[PDB]
């Protein structure tokens, strides 16, 4: 069959994909583009209205001396100009982040012990249901105890709610099912049994605070907001004194002792509280993505859906805005989720591994790393050499480095069943690529690359960590595009090949298996396409409280 | 000596040990036992070998509920604890027979580690203790079992957790009484970020020893912060002596006189009487059926009032055998004593203010918790400059089992290891002995 | 010195660029004035601006390192630090980005070299830069179709060639003349128009590009077929990996 | 004793000082001059009395462009500096003949303060230096002029800035080489958060002394971090010796041989020759017209390579008398030497990686700056474990005036005060002399 990127290349250019020559400078610059044309007109209107010049195509250099390309969102039939994949212009992308930022997981295990042991009252599925009806009134910002409270408008906060899950089926089935994430419904049988065994008789809340609040405030708001309304709901539902010494145990439990944040806080140079992108470890990002529970028979699809999730969040929103800003980093990320290019390379590697070793059956050692990562790296680079249209598409060396190494690293992990040797393969790919083409990425691309081999298996304080536990705050990784989302993919890869239900945290995996989320985490690339087409409906808008 | 004051020193049974010791013999800057306690706290680490082994066996590393399927390693760490500990000690020490200690506890399940003091003399701060200990045990475990290059990173994760992706050692299986330097509310706060429950655990719930350890740590931090420099130094030293070291047996005697039937109010009455008898306060003027008291020595009035505050906590929370009301005692001892006398309360209102917020944040939805999870670095309880937290330690020592987040729940690893250290466990003994030893050098 | 492993023409060319004893082939003549025009930092006849006084005018304390290290002429004078930057087509340009930075720090004193996929830069004292730039422009470091002098808007290394064999340039600084078969530089490296263009000579023909190139490609010499070069890269990976673990 | 290695030590003129010194005589853990330097940097503060006076006179307190109209106070601080400094000293010292130093500079405009070492022995960390110094000068100024209760808070703002509303001493008129503990990238990082420009300032741009001070601070941090524990210890010690202490005159001799006409490449060629002659490396295999080198001592190869890296920086940035290209030297020295030899580069690729990001973040829009504003705690330049930043110090020492953010711009207060201290200014001298003194005790 044709290589998977051929259709996209034929869409972009008039020449066949193998053709070496073209003609430039004849397209009218920005005038070739529907989207740039929209922007020019919008800039004129904005400037006229506000009395300050704004977007102007004649500032600086003239875009569009070459073809301004459409991109195929991989696994879809949607082709869009890249501007439609900019996070500012894509409500799906914004909502994906909001849905993560506004979520925390909060145990009821200490709270129920407080109830039974300190209050001396019983906990049953019936009392849990009563508590859940209470907290689903309170959580969006409504009152349960005091007189003369003023409250949030329910329609502005319709996206906020609380569900629970537990590994005990009989207990789960007795709680009102409106409130329950049903593990047996959402996961295939073998994954469900793994997840239920991890959770056991524990009972966990998945709390989502309002998008409008998360946007007004920050990620570190989420666990606090959660805890306030859990606290009020414990008081109301279990008929407690409204503020006694035991009230503080519920607070400490919900805020500290049994809360799981999506992200941990950051050091001062990049100061941020919890639930910001830099704090989200790669294994959590893989577990947030829900491809694993839908596409389990295809480990490539699962791994590359995680890459898409992470490339967007980590490069476009996090590195491209939180840590920089401006035009930003759309195409550093799109390279990893468009034109089916990473898909072509990674299926090649998966098939190579299947045939030679069997998935997860290669020795977990440097011999396998050298074999697989080298073979896959040479395949990917050959494609850029064979197809001039492909090279002109992924025009930045960084983009090519990330894509080729992601395929090499995922493939190596498909072979070993271990993310750490996958990671070693990623760095070997970079070194080979650099020598082959006498170039790699942007000026600063391979800081982590060159530290990379030595720090894969280090055990020292700020060096040694399994890949699943690393994240955007791992020191070498803290600055640069074209790595973080790909590492989340490599983290996913051996687990997808093994058939594991999760990568690093089963609670995080279960917590996003929920169709009441605004973004559909089972189909991240489909959602990015829907947002690009301006067909995604986000939460958090203020239309109800502003003029018509 | 800079100051003229002398104090009589007593033991934790209320028996005289040494008369008329210069106040500065109790100073953190002068007392060799306080130096030894502080350097000990900087250098001591609890290692949970059982915890490391179980984390490895299950691949549960990196924080709560985390697990990496396929990464499991089954190593007989506890069964080889002696060899591992000896190998770690050779890496931790600077020279053979220096003050490095590595002692197994609980049949090899735990280790007490005291990193050599010399490492801290050429360090900026205290993080060498967990970091040197962690890497020595990671390396010793790898070498004991010839763990491969491919797997060794799991040993690292089992020992130190998610660091450096997390700022903290998230999921670690080592523990210290101190916490990381990034978590300081302000520079100089490190000896304040020590959970009350840890102090109570280390001192085995001996009320006077818990109060003493807490006071030593709080007031030593006041020197590091600069609060006990210049004009304020004597105030802080007198507070250390009278509130935390039972100087002149004043705390002890107030508790004795009020323990059978007394209240916070009856302790106040006795303290005001004692202050008058000792010439610390005097009637300044008469209103209608009301005496307005004054003092020519505000620092000494503050210290007497602080001793009464400790005794009131011991009487009130001791009678309940329930710690929660310490927030109330800290508030109303101070509120009451001001309207009883016309003099300012302990720390010129800052204990009362701390107590207002501490009461709120131990009985409300918004944060805090039970008394034992507070500390001098906690945003709720940082405001008084050493005069509040030691009472919280006394109250938790006296709690008979009313707390969910008890020292048994929060501080078990720290109890097992740190209570072994005599100076940590019975600091009142060692600080008084050192003060007596240096009394003619001050 | 060895410089680089491998048994291909590519590998030999990489070694030659690094080896300061290898005489770079001169392919074209460019006047001093035209190098200055191409650089675009000062006008012909303009005095060198300074960033600090001449070293002689400074009163520096004894420092054995200073005493032993001869300053380059522009450092003695106090010249500004300025740059020249090249983009090299992946369609067989003779020089390529890491080839340049590696070679520059073997051949040139006092050099700040940077490598990127689409651009490679050297920054050094202005008068010294002018001397180095002549060599970079006149010799086989440069082909006027497949290489470009570009201080901004560098896109093109990875693009298809145009029908004349010229690399893309958003700013069209180098123009192929069909009548002469020669390329003229019509703008300086930042894109400002020159009063008079600079002759850069004929593009190298395909045969000669293949003789001279330092990029490995499947349609040239493939890296995977230079098995000794691959062996050394893999060795470095393994030795770094082992070293970071336990120094073995 | 633990290691058999011996090194020859030289002065900054390339003259032998002492032959065959045991390697561990240079260890931060053993060398008393390194201890003295580290404790000195913990305890030393620069006080800008002129700056305090001007901030008060204008009411410009609390950070850039801030001012409180109506709060101006006109106090003759510099004219009364002797009295103010003596009063401050009485509060800062522990006892009258201890190692407290308070020395006026610049006609009373500045003061050098060295807070007594004993305060740090009973402290968790190092913040006692600015905090004790600040309050002693605030109190001394208030007392000198009898500043009222109503106005004294302005003196506090002029000295220490917006702290505690800000986490840092924002707007302060005191300075230290260290920065606050909250700004550490990781535990154990404090001796790394020392701006390169501060090191160059303290050492008066003497290239070898700057390299030595930077290496001492970096490699001492590697011990505090636990990186130089166990398997890695000898690597770090050899790196300290050969890269920062000019062991065996290797840096000096490479610079001498390459200074007239040399390049990064010519330094590499000479270093490889020297490693081969000394038996550090040996040909392992012959490919086609290419020798593959091996080593039986990776730590020693690393140290030789590190010495060559320093010499290459001195030759390359020395020839330009412009620091910017140090990011390039750090990258391509290491890249070149790997393909020249088949051996791993300095710090097994970590210097090269540091250099990639440092190059980017000193020539791009995204962050960083000029070489002088980096440090071992900077996110860009933390990755190599001591082998990169000392080269940056050397390069900035050699810069003849090409930098906007020069030491003259960023570090003037530091320069005036910290260069007064002999052991800070000429550390190579004192560390070598101390090593020679303890050579037979190792
Ligand atoms: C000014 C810099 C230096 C710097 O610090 N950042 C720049 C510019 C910056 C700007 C460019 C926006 C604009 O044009 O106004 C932005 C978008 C960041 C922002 N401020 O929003 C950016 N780069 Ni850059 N930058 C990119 C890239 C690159 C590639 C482009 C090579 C090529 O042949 O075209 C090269 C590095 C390399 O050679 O590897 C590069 C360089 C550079 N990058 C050179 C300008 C190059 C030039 O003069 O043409 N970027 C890429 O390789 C692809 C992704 C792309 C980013 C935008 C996106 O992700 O959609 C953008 C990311
Ligand atoms: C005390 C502290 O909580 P913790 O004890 O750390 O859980 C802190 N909250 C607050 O200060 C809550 C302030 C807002 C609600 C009460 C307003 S009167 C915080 O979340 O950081
Ligand atoms: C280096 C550091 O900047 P400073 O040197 O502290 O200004 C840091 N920026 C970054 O890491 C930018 C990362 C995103 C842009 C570059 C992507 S390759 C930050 O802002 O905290
Ligand atoms: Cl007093
Ligand atoms: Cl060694
Ligand atoms: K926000
Ligand atoms: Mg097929
Ligand atoms: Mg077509
Ligand atoms: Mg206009
Ligand atoms: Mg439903
Ligand atoms: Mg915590
Ligand atoms: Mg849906
Ligand atoms: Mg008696
Ligand atoms: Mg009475
Ligand atoms: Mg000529
Ligand atoms: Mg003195
Ligand atoms: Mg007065
Ligand atoms: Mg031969
Ligand atoms: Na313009
Ligand atoms: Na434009």
């Amino acid at each position: 069959a044709d290589k998977l990127f051929i259709n996209a290349l034929k869409k972009k250019f008039e020449e066949s994909p193998e053709e070496k020559k073209t003609t430039f400078y004849t397209l009218g610059g920005w005038k070739q583009s529907e989207r740039k044309t929209e922007f020019v007109n919008a800039g004129k209107e904005v400037a006229a209205k506000r009395g300050i010049p704004q977007y102007n195509p004649d500032i600086g250099t003239p875009l569009g001396q070459r073809v301004l390309m459409p991109y195929q969102v991989s696994t879809t039939d949607t082709y869009v100009e890249g501007d439609d994949l900019h996070f500012v212009n894509n409500a799906a992308m914004q909502q994906m982040w909001d849905d993560i930022r506004r979520t925390v997981i909060v145990g009821l295990n200490h709270a129920h012990a407080v109830i039974e042991k300190r209050l001396g009252k019983e906990v049953t599925p019936e009392t849990i249901t009563h508590y859940l009806e209470t907290v689903n009134h309170a959580m969006p910002g409504a009152a349960v105890v005091q007189e003369h409270m003023v409250e949030t408008h329910p329609a502005l906060v319709a996206d906020s709610y609380v569900k629970v899950f537990t590994g005990n089926d009989e207990i789960a089935d007795e709680i009102d099912p409106a409130f329950v994430i049903d593990i047996n419904k959402q996961f295939p049988e073998d994954q469900a049994e793994t997840l239920k065994a991890e959770v056991g008789d524990g009972i966990w809340q998945v709390v989502r605070i309002p998008t409008i609040v998360s946007r007004t405030c920050d990620g570190a708001t989420t666990s606090r907001w959660s805890a306030m309304q859990i606290g009020m709901s414990m008081i109301s539902a279990y008929k407690q004194a409204a503020g006694e010494a035991a009230t503080g145990d519920f607070a400490y439990a919900a805020k500290h002792a049994e809360v799981i944040h999506m992200g941990t806080y950051l050091p001062v140079r990049r100061a941020r509280g919890e639930n910001e992108p830099g704090g989200v470890p790669f294994g959590y990002l893989a577990d947030i993505c829900q491809s694993s529970r839908v596409n389990y028979e295809d480990p490539v699809r699962v791994s590359l859906d995680v890459v898409a999730t992470g490339a967007m969040l980590y490069d476009q929103i996090w590195l491209g805005s939180y840590m920089s800003g401006g035009v930003g980093f759309t195409q550093y990320a799109t390279a990893a989720y468009t034109d089916n290019i990473l898909d072509d390379f990674t299926y090649f590697g998966k098939e190579y591994v299947e045939d030679k070793y069997g998935l997860c059956e290669a020795p977990n050692n440097m011999d396998t790393v050298l074999d697989v990562a080298t073979e896959v790296t040479f395949y990917g680079l050959e494609q850029y050499e064979e197809y001039p249209a492909l090279l002109e598409d992924q025009f930045g060396g960084s983009q090519r480095a990330a894509v080729v190494a992601a395929a090499a690293g995922c493939s190596t992990a498909f072979a070993t069943g271990n993310a750490q040797t996958g990671l070693s393969g990623w760095y070997l790919s970079m070194y080979l690529h650099k020598e082959q083409h006498s170039r790699l990425g942007f000026y600063g691309y391979d800081l982590q690359d060159q530290c990379g081999a030595s720090n894969v298996f280090s055990i020292r304080g700020d060096e040694g960590l399994p890949l699943e536990l690393r994240g955007p705050n791992y020191p070498n990784y803290a600055m640069n595009v074209g790595h973080q989302g790909e590492y989340a993919g490599i983290s996913q890869a051996p687990h997808a090949a093994r058939g594991d239900a999760f990568v690093f945290n089963p609670l995080v995996k279960i917590a996003f298996a929920d169709d009441n989320l605004v973004f559909d985490f089972t189909n991240v690339r489909g959602e990015f396409a829907k947002g690009a087409l301006r067909e995604f409906e986000p939460a958090g808008e203020r239309a109800l409280i502003t003029p018509a | 000596a800079k100051f003229e004051d002398k104090v009589d020193l007593y033991d934790d049974r209320g028996n005289l040990v040494e008369e008329q010791v210069p106040l500065e013999a109790l100073s953190p800057l002068r007392n060799p036992a306080i130096k030894s306690i502080v350097q000990g706290i900087k250098r001591t680490v609890a290692v949970n070998l059982e915890g490391i082994e179980n984390a490895l066996k299950t691949a549960k590393v990196g924080g709560p509920a985390c697990k990496i399927m396929g990464r499991e390693l089954d190593l007989d760490i506890v069964g080889n604890a002696e060899s591992i500990a000896a190998a770690a000690k050779e890496m931790i020490q600077v020279t053979e027979d220096d003050d490095t200690n590595v002692e197994l506890l609980g049949g090899g399940k735990r280790a007490l580690v005291q990193v050599p003091s010399a490492r801290f003399d050429v360090a900026a701060e205290y993080s060498a203790a967990p970091l040197v200990t962690a890497t020595a045990f990671v390396q010793a475990i790898i070498n004991e079992f010839d763990v491969s290059m491919y797997d060794a990173n799991m040993v690292k994760a089992a020992v130190l957790g998610r660091y450096p992706q997390s700022v903290e050692y998230m999921g670690a299986n080592i523990a210290t009484m101190l916490d990381i330097p990034q978590k300081l509310e302000g520079p100089g706060y490190a000896l304040r970020n020590i959970m009350v429950n840890h102090v109570v655990a280390a001192t085995l719930k001996n009320t006077l020893q818990a109060a003493a350890l807490s006071t030593i740590l709080e007031q030593t931090a006041m020197f590091e912060m600069g609060d006990a420099v210049g004009a304020f130094e004597r105030m802080h030293l007198l507070g250390l002596a009278y509130q935390g070291m039972n100087a002149d047996n004043l705390v002890f005697d107030l508790v004795k006189a009020n323990g059978k039937e007394g209240t916070v109010g009856s302790v106040i009455a006795d303290l005001v009487e004692r202050a008058l008898e000792d010439g610390v306060i005097k009637v300044e003027k008469e209103l209608t059926d009301y005496k307005v008291y004054g003092t020519d020595d505000l620092a000494m009035w503050n210290a007497y009032a602080a001793a009464g505050l400790m005794a009131a906590t011991m009487v009130n929370q001791g009678a309940a055998r329930a710690a929660q009301g310490v927030s109330s005692t800290l508030l109303y001892y101070n509120d009451l004593i001001e309207f009883e006398t016309g003099l300012p309360s302990v720390d010129f209102g800052k204990v009362e203010g701390t107590a207002v917020g501490f009461s709120f944040f131990s009985h409300s939805i918004y944060g805090g918790g039970g008394p034992g999870i507070f500390n001098g670095n906690h945003i709720v309880t940082r405001h008084s400059k050493g005069f509040a937290i030691p009472c919280v330690a006394a109250a938790m020592a006296l709690d008979a089992g009313t707390q969910m987040f008890s020292p048994e729940a929060t501080s078990g690893l720290i109890k097992e290891v740190f209570s072994q250290v005599d100076e940590f466990r019975e600091p009142l003994k060692y600080v008084v002995e050192a003060a007596a030893e240096i009394k003619n050098e001050i | 010195a060895q410089y680089y492993p491998g048994t291909t023409k590519v590998a030999q060319n990489r070694r030659n660029f690094c080896n300061p004893e290898y005489e770079l082939e001169k392919l074209r003549e460019i006047s001093d004035e035209d190098v200055v025009k191409i650089l675009g930092h000062r006008a012909p006849g303009e005095e060198y601006p300074s960033v600090h006084p001449p070293l002689e005018e400074m009163d520096e304390p004894e420092d054995a390192i200073r005493e032993m290290v001869e300053p380059i002429d522009g450092a003695k004078a106090g010249d500004r630090v300025r740059y020249i930057q090249f983009t090299d087509s992946m369609y067989f340009a003779p020089a390529q980005p890491y080839v340049r930075s590696r070679a520059y720090l073997c051949r040139y004193r006092g050099a700040d070299a940077g490598t990127l996929s689409g651009r490679q830069i050297i920054e050094t004292r202005e008068r010294d830069l002018e001397k180095i730039s002549k060599e970079l422009l006149e010799t086989e470091f440069f082909d006027p179709a497949r290489s470009g002098v570009r201080g901004k808007s560098v896109h093109g290394h990875s693009l298809r060639l145009d029908e004349d064999g010229m690399m893309f340039d958003m700013l069209r600084r180098q123009i192929y003349n069909k009548d002469t078969g020669r390329v003229e530089m019509v703008k300086n490296q930042i894109g400002d128009e020159l009063d008079e263009p600079v002759d850069l000579g004929e593009p190298l023909d395909e045969e000669t590009l293949m003789e001279k190139t330092t990029i490995y490609r499947v349609d040239g010499e493939a890296y995977r077929d230079d098995v000794e070069a691959v062996e050394i890269m893999q060795r470095i990976h393994v030795l770094r990996s082992q070293g970071g673990f336990n120094l073995e």
